[PDB]
């Protein structure tokens, strides 16, 4: 998971 | 200096019972026939004005002169040569060179004369393991599809003929036999893994992976280990996660190994030791971590972290026999030494705070090469020693600025709350810290963006006329964790702008400048942090700069492309709370009629998808009718790199003109 | 988890 996906 | 007449409307919107008036609402359609006529109509007084400005055409004479120059890359060894990419500044395409080693440099592979109008150009490019013969995918014109051509690298002729129909390919060999590469066909969104053995037909190729239904994805990537033992391949159906198996191909006939058998996690092969493969994943882990695994038993619960993650997101590069973990520490680059049992040889010492690239190496590369680049310094190869930790300077810039001329510093300063909050400086050697610099400070603050260092012409140029550059790190950027991107969201959006605050407050107690000699500048949600401080604080800088805005916070979701902001910003839909806090700030809807602003320049396209003109449009006729002070609010609409020349010209030569400046504060 | 991103 990407940070993004938060 | 008179503006354009811009006639307020009668509309009228309501927010949980509020009413706000919108007079410029007309202005958000920028392709009807009143809009155009204003754009026209404001373009002109702006240029008008600009027309005045006495150094205006020598800056744009420095700027165009200083804009092109020839790049050269690190050179790698294949085979009996070595090999290195080179532009000389215009040409389109960079050019593959290669050397032998007693004799001279030629030309090898020049992609800008592999069709008249150069619309072919050269995309991946790898040599089979004895560097005797090369493999490269070459594309038309802006298609996806592409053809592999097979190269004697001796005779430089072709060896076979291209293999058609490939896309969203890589090329990986084993050995010297041949190599992996996808495609759709055969040899429909179902992406395939095929082997192509030199001397044999196309139509002979292996499918090796993604026929039958559990493997069916919509892209698939093969690569060979350097020491030709593993095939690794991965399967995707979209940006977000892949699967990865592991095949030994020291063993007749193997069959794949699971990796990674769900798309939850992005999964990388780094390299292998042994039986041990080395990943690169985000699984467990957003901001990255290095793994092994033995590849007899691959699966995620056998992991066993190499480098742990960390609050920074890790970059992994492998060279020489070590590994290299990449990081921006307070937005500057940190490169340790790893070797692949996991002990830290050396954290590399770098010539200074910038960005780097390189690292990248074959296994008995006797040194490596990287890249380094900051504000005050153009792209500079280095060589590094590994054994040793030397670096010493392989080739320096061809730009013309030494970068020996230049300083740049970084500081902390305390915002408002007592956060620290880093902010890097850059100017001419020699300046004084009497407060009379003229300076540009730069943030953004959003979207958990990191600003940092990178080396631009147009920056450079604004240091050699006597400027300073400052970039602010602010909250909600991607310079630390996730609390400091959230902490600058929503509710909290403020804290960005007052970490700017505290950053132009900052400049001048130390001395770098003063509230006249100060300029304040950002685009997109960093125009929203100058719209957003400029009209909380006008009187803190002389001049404001905000490019292409968010700048109506209560209707930037409506439009084009604003939904997928709504995360960082919120919507004035979301709740009572929500639509109070976005009118809070709002910079359309905080300008005041009888306050005077700084003297602004906003710029903006005259149409765009991502963030609409109406924004810029909005903003600026509030401005002309609010401003009450002498200095100018203009607005410049765009309608390549000439105009790039002329929007930096116009933009450094009117910050000067607002500062007063007669002649250029340093002749450059 | 905490400071992390």
């Amino acid at each position: 998971m990407t940070r993004s996906a938060f | 200096l008179h503006y354009p007449v811009t006639r307020q409307g009668e509309q009228v919107d309501h927010y949980f019972g509020q009413a706000v008036a919108d007079p410029y609402r007309w202005l958000e359609d920028d392709r009807s026939p009143e809009t155009e006529a204003w754009v026209k109509a404001q373009n002109a007084v702006t240029q008008d004005y600009l027309a005045q400005i006495p150094y205006r055409a020598a800056i744009k004479e420095k700027l165009a002169a200083s804009w092109n120059y020839a790049k050269e890359g690190a050179p790698f060894r294949e085979g009996r040569y070595h090999y290195f990419f080179k532009n000389d500044g215009l040409q389109n395409q960079n050019v593959l060179w290669r050397q032998q080693e007693g004799k001279p440099a030629e030309v090898f592979l020049d992609p800008n004369t592999l069709s008249p109008d150069g619309t072919t150009a050269l995309d991946q490019l790898s040599f089979s393991r004895d560097g005797r013969i090369l493999a490269y995918s070459l594309s038309l014109a802006g298609s996806d599809w592409r053809e592999i051509h097979l190269m004697d690298v001796e005779s430089k002729q072709p060896l076979e003929t291209p293999l058609k129909d490939v896309k969203f390919s890589g090329i990986s060999w084993l050995g010297n036999e041949g190599f992996f590469y996808s495609s759709y066909d055969k040899p429909t969104d179902q992406h395939k893994v095929y082997f192509h053995r030199l001397g044999t037909a196309q139509e002979d190729d292996r499918l090796v992976f993604g026929a039958i239904p559990a493997q069916h994805h919509r892209y698939v990537g093969a690569t060979v280990t350097e020491d030709d033992r593993f095939l690794l391949i991965s399967a995707a159906n979209s940006t977000s996660g892949n699967r990865l198996y592991v095949k030994d191909l020291s063993q007749e006939n193997a069959p794949l190994l699971t990796v990674q058998g769900d798309l939850d996690a992005d999964v990388s092969l780094v390299d292998n030791k042994g039986s041990t493969l080395y990943l690169l994943t985000n699984r467990d882990a957003p901001n990255r971590r290095l793994v092994t695994v033995d590849a007899a038993n691959p699966g995620p619960a056998h992991w066993r972290d190499l480098i742990p993650e960390r609050q920074q997101v890790l970059t992994v590069h492998s060279g020489s026999g070590y590994l290299f973990a990449e990081y921006m520490v307070d937005a500057t680059a940190r490169v340790e030494q790893f070797d692949y049992e996991g002990k830290r040889v050396r954290e590399v010492a770098l010539p200074g705070l910038g960005s780097v690239s390189g690292f990248n190496g074959k296994h008995d590369d006797p040194a490596l090469y990287f890249g380094f680049e900051n504000y005050a310094q153009p792209p500079t190869l280095y060589r590094f020693e590994p054994k040793s930790g030397a670096i010493s300077l392989y080739r320096a810039s061809a730009a013309p600025f030494k970068p020996e001329d230049y300083v740049s510093e970084q500081r902390f300063y305390q915002s408002k709350d007592g956060t620290r909050v880093p902010l890097i400086i850059s100017y001419r050697k020699g300046l004084k810290l009497d407060g009379s610099n003229p300076t540009i400070l730069y943030g953004y603050g959003g979207f958990d963006v990191s600003l940092t260092p990178s080396f631009s012409v147009s920056v450079a140029n604004w240091l050699d006329l006597g400027g300073v550059y400052a970039v602010a790190n602010l909250r909600g950027g991607g310079e630390y964790g996730q609390a400091w991107h959230l902490a600058g969201t929503q509710q909290n959006k403020q804290n960005v702008f007052d970490d700017f605050i505290a950053a132009a407050e900052y400049l001048k107690a130390e001395g770098y400048t003063r509230t006249d000699r100060l300029a304040i500048r950002g685009g997109s949600n960093g125009g929203l942090l100058v719209g957003a401080v400029m009209t909380q604080r006008p009187d803190l800088m002389r001049v404001a700069l905000p490019a292409v805005g968010v700048l109506d916070m209560l209707r930037y979701h409506t439009f084009t492309a604003g939904t997928g902001w709504a995360y960082d910003y919120g919507t004035s839909a979301d709740s009572e709370a929500m639509f109070d806090y976005l009118k809070g700030y709002s910079p359309l809807h905080n300008v005041r009629p009888g306050v005077s602003y700084p003297s602004t320049m906003v710029t903006t396209a005259d149409h765009n998808d991502r963030v609409v003109p109406a924004h810029s449009f909005k903003f600026a006729a509030t401005l002309q009718a609010d401003n009450a002070g002498p200095h100018p609010q203009l607005i410049r609409i765009e309608t390549p790199v000439a105009k790039l020349i002329e929007q930096s010209a116009d933009i450094y030569a009117f910050t000067l003109y607002e500062m007063g400046y007669r002649e250029l504060p340093r002749q450059p």
